[PDB]
RNA sequence: CGCCGCUAGAGGUGAAAUUCUUGGACCGGCGCAAGACGGACCAGAGCGAAAGCAUUUGCCAAGAAUGUUUUCAUUAAUCAAGAACGAAAGUCGGAGGUUCGAAGACGAUCAGAUACCGUCGUAGUUCCGACCAUAAACGAUGCCGACCGGCGAUGCGGCGGCGUUAUUCCCAUGACCCGCCGGGCAGCUUCCGGGAAACCAAAGUCUUUGGGUUCCGGGGGGAGUAUGGUUGCAAAGCUGAAAC
């Protein structure tokens, strides 16, 4: 039968401003009446991390990528959600340290809603002998209200292509080190998920735009 | 066939799953997207013995035959993704992976990273064993 | 809304015992006609038309309308007595400061 | 008469403490009873990262480590060979080279 | 009508065909849930008070809540006199004889 | 052979409040310059409510657990 | 045999007897 | 003086009809029977009518009801879902 | 469950089989629905009278401790009878049924297995109303009050320290470091003494015997059994002897 000599090609080319425009390329079976090829290669997803998107940055924070549509042999991907990477997740939990957790719901300036969370450890200082490092839990609560605060006034007033570049540099959590050493010395605070749950429409001119 | 890519110097990139288990090895190759199965070869595919498909043996047997299909079909290189039973039960791998990797690693298939993603619950949900559970 | 709700109930306690208040809504349409009703409390549950008499008149004679968000029960034991009551009119606060913060 | 002045746990201020399902025999134990430990290790054996390093696409950019909770029960740990046993005065002793 | 209620809101005495003034769910203390909207081929799921989804159209009404009157099959008919005085307010089905007997 | 009956001061002090014999209070009444006009207010240290000065209606004490925290730095005076 | 399934035996039994003298009240 | 001990307003039946099917008849008889405060006027004269129509007594205002309640918990549970489905995302 | 791609096995073991599969199992990508569950952070840490309590946020009342030149003025400790909670399992109503799973059914080991191993699976495991009041309900150690060694620590308040680091900058809380004070979960040593010893700063201040008070033990069995009384829908719970 040999259906991979029937099989086709598709390369598959990021959107802008990462640093490059190219992934990799997928199988397509062929079109054959009803199964057109745009069909399920609009629906593909993909899960690609670092070190060739972002001009050598750090290897976690890995994206999540879905196709929005086909141009020319040349099958156009667009932005779906961002997560870490497993060993560097399950890294950086001590035994003898704090976990805080939070998480919002926020809407951007376009009709895209999103969901992002947020971590942070605690970071034993120069010279301490006591190894334990907790809190009192309302200074918890109070950084929980913070971090919720901060992510309202990034993300509300900002898209996706805003987002994305204050998310190169990771300024969110530079911008929760810099506003959280008043409260306490928290240690790599990341966002460590956002996933999209509402796309609003196809939106081909909004494409171009991000083209640009 | 020559397939994606002429003039070399650029790799062509597959996400290969290894799925390691107490009884059984899974090595799956599928391109980028996670649809499209290019190469699947189980371990009681090679071994006609029922005790002996979680062996490293059966993993080099495997593992040799996905990595000459792959290089017959004309992939270069492979994320490799790495995962066990792990929704209850044991969170380690099996001894099949440690097989698969210096498998892929010796003929061919040149690797990127290497990400465990292995399905981790959150709150431990009921096992299997029950109370006192397994017994020599 | 505790201070909010704990404060509105204190300034009922006080005006219970310290200053002088009419109660009933046939005493509050004498008290809203003479002008001596500053400040008016309607209940939760008082029906519709009696609410927007009340609330016409008290906008005609420059009379603060309160809407206690409360059963008429409630509004009786927040009063203090043991029947219920719908409509209020503070007309002379004794130490409270009800008909000056509100408004 | 008593083995152990902690009697096993290290419930002493609570009355209760939450079962954690074991690894080997899956039973569930308390989890200040239990064997509870924190494996890290090489995501590849030694032996043949030296393989993958050779046919690596990246020139020594990625080194991945492997993180996993452990957690055995005192009814199998001893057959696991972790927690063997010690003598009267050698209970009194603390974390193991 | 359905199609401008969201998903999962909890109605009753909805209808089939779009303009039939009200079938489904008409007993005392049912309800229907709506879900599954679809903007192109305008369709709506509903989940019926025997667990069937069935697929109606999105252009039929609904009115919104339960039907009064839950829980009267809570109190057993405890004497035959009352079981007689509710079929007589029904209809004459009840000879209920056994047909082996 | 502890020396209870006269015993020495720094001791006295870093014991308990009631441990020692005369069981003298911890407390004071300290002096506040306030510098609204001229007006100098006698204040116990541990102010459990709040201190407002009558003619200039500022807050002198933040009540705190504890001793209070002072406003903007007046003085303070030891009369025992 | 354990003092837990001799309890449980003669509350067994125990049954049995009440249920002897519901049968002759 | 507390006459009955266990039957309450189910001694009007006597020694028929079984003591747990009595038991589950009791809590609902005395749900239907027992007057409800009425949320309108304040008043203590929600008379039931029949089943499923509960009368207030003062100001005339019919409300329709539970079958043996004022308000059946399931039908409270619909309330709050469709008041969380109203105010959730402007429809 | 809906689709998409590939394919002959995938689960289950010390080893096989009972189970599902070219009618597409299993494996990977996306979406939906269901209910259970709050890991890692989680500790000889905290709270609660105990049983017990761990995702975020809001509301509702409650409480320990601390700081009190604040208030009353012996209002106090233990408790016959009586009463409030009370793990898990069990019973009676209403909703569903994810996983596990008493019984039950098979497939294996075994001379013999209905058990230990595996597959399916009822009651149950979930929530809302009531009942039952039991455990290795343990610290196998009643409550209140005083005294009798030290040391390193932890958590919760209070105090002191031109000590260190965080804002923009005096003004104030934040974090580390040092010491003290109050009660708490604790650990090491000890000839302070107890005890049969293990061990214990309480299980000590006991022949040099007495701070107050409640409940129970008199060799092992019979037996927490029988008969009575009493509670419970029932299973059963409480009190509970004698012969030998
Ligand atoms: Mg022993
Ligand atoms: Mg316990
Ligand atoms: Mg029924
Ligand atoms: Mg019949
Ligand atoms: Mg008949
Ligand atoms: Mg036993
Ligand atoms: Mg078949
Ligand atoms: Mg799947
Ligand atoms: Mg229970
Ligand atoms: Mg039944
Ligand atoms: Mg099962
Ligand atoms: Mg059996
Ligand atoms: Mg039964
Ligand atoms: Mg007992
Ligand atoms: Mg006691
Ligand atoms: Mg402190
Ligand atoms: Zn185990
Ligand atoms: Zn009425």
């Amino acid at each position: 039968v040999d259906p991979f000599s029937k099989k086709d090609w598709y390369d598959v080319k990021a959107p802008a401003m990462f640093n490059i425009r190219n992934i990799g390329k997928t199988l397509v079976t062929r079109t054959q009446g009803t199964k057109i090829a745009s069909d399920g290669l609009k629906g593909r997803v993909f899960e690609v991390s670092l070190a060739d998107l972002q001009n050598d940055e750090v290897a976690f924070r890995k994206f999540k990528l879905i196709t929005e549509d086909v141009q020319g042999k040349n099958c156009l991907t667009n932005f779906h959600g961002m997560d870490l990477t497993r060993d560097k997740m399950c890294s950086m939990v001590k035994k003898w340290q704090t976990m805080i957790e939070a998480h919002v719901d926020v809407k951007t300036t376009d009709g895209y809603l999103l969901r992002l969370f947020c971590v942070g450890f605690t970071k034993k200082r120069n010279n301490q002998i006591r190894k334990t490092s907790y809190a009192q839990h309302q200074q918890v609560r109070q950084i929980r209200k913070k971090m919720m605060e901060i992510m309202t006034r990034e993300v509300q007033t900002n898209d996706l292509k805003e987002v994305v570049n204050k998310l190169i540099p990771d300024s969110i959590g530079k911008d929760i080190e810099k506003a959280c050493q008043s409260i306490y010395p928290l240690h790599d605070v990341f966002v460590r998920k956002v996933k999209m749950l509402k796309k609003p429409k196809f939106e081909l001119g909004k494409l171009m735009e991000l083209h640009g | 066939s020559l397939g994606p890519q002429v003039a070399e110097g650029e790799n062509v990139f597959g996400v290969c799953h290894i799925f390691a288990s107490f009884n059984d090895t899974f090595v799956h190759v599928t391109d980028l997207s996670g649809k499209e199965t290019i190469c699947r070869v189980t371990g009681g595919m090679k071994v006609k013995a029922d005790r002996d498909e979680s062996s490293p043996y059966a993993a080099m047997l495997a593992a040799q035959d996905v990595a000459q299909r792959c290089k017959e079909l004309g992939i270069t290189a492979l994320h490799i993704k790495l995962r066990a039973t792990g929704g209850n039960r044991t969170k380690t791998p099996g001894p099949g992976a440690q097989s698969a990797l210096r498998a892929l690693a010796r003929s061919g298939m040149k690797i990127g990273r290497i990400e465990d993603v292995t399905p981790i619950p959150s709150d431990s949900t009921r096992r299997k064993g029950g109370r006192r559970g397994r017994r020599l | 809304t505790k201070k909010s709700l704990e404060s509105i109930n204190s300034r009922l306690q006080l005006v219970m015992k310290s200053g002088k208040y009419v109660l009933g809504y046939k005493q509050t349409l004498k008290m809203i006609r003479q002008g001596k009703a500053k400040l008016v409390i309607l209940a939760n549950n008082c029906p519709a038309l009696r609410k927007s008499e009340i609330e016409y008149y008290a906008m005609l004679a420059k009379t603060g309308v309160h809407h206690y968000s409360g059963n008429n029960i409630e509004l009786g034991t927040a009063c203090g007595k043991y029947y219920r009551v719908c409509t209020l009119a503070i007309i002379d606060p004794g130490d409270s400061d009800i008909i000056r913060s509100m408004p | 008469t008593k083995k152990r002045r902690n009697n096993g746990r290290a419930k002493k201020g609570r009355g209760h403490v939450q079962p954690i399902r074991c690894t080997n025999c899956a039973r569930c134990v308390p989890k200040d009873k239990a064997i509870k430990k924190f494996v890290i290790r090489n995501i590849v054996e030694a032996a043949a990262v030296r393989d993958i390093s050779e046919a690596s696409v990246f020139d020594a950019y990625v080194l991945p480590k492997l993180y996993v909770k452990l957690h055995y029960c005192v009814s199998c740990a001893i057959h696991s060979k972790v927690v063997r046993n010690r003598s009267r005065e050698a209970r009194k002793d603390r974390t193991p080279p | 009508p359905v199609g401008t209620m969201p998903e999962g809101t909890i109605v009753c005495c909805l209808e089939e065909k779009p303009g039939d003034r009200g079938k489904l769910a008409r007993a005392s203390g049912n309800y229907a849930t709506v879900i599954s909207h679809n903007p192109e081929t305008k369709k709506t799921r509903v989940k019926l008070p025997s667990g069937s989804k069935k697929v109606i159209s999105s252009a039929n009404r609904a009115v919104v809540g339960v039907v009064a009157g839950g829980g009267r099959i809570d109190k057993p008919i405890l004497k035959a006199g009352r079981a007689y005085h509710k079929y007589k307010a029904k209809r004459n089905c009840w000879p209920r004889v056994r047909g082996v007997a | 052979a502890k020396d209870l009956l006269h015993p020495s001061p720094e001791e006295e002090k870093r014991k308990h409040k009631k441990k020692r014999l005369v069981q003298s209070p911890n407390s004071y009444f300290m002096d506040v310059k306030c510098p609204g006009c001229y007006k100098i207010t006698t204040v116990f240290s541990h102010a459990q409510t709040v201190v407002l000065c009558v003619g200039c209606s500022t807050v002198l004490c933040q009540p705190t657990g504890g001793k209070a925290r002072l406003t903007e730095g007046c003085s303070f005076r030891r009369k025992q | 045999m354990r003092a837990k399934w001799r309890k449980k035996r003669m509350r067994r039994l125990k049954r049995k007897r009440r249920k002897m003298r519901q049968r002759s009240k | 003086a507390k006459r009955t001990k266990k039957v309450g307003i189910v001694g009007k039946y006597g020694t028929r009809y079984g003591a747990s099917l009595r038991k589950m008849v009791k809590k609902i008889e005395i749900s239907q029977h027992a007057k409800y405060t009425c949320s309108f006027c304040g008043k203590t004269k929600m008379k039931r009518r029949a089943v499923g129509i509960w009368h207030c007594g003062s100001c005339m205002k019919t409300v329709a009801g539970g079958a043996w309640t004022y308000n059946t918990t399931s039908a409270v549970t619909v309330k709050s879902a469709i008041r969380r489905l109203k105010e959730l995302k402007d429809q």
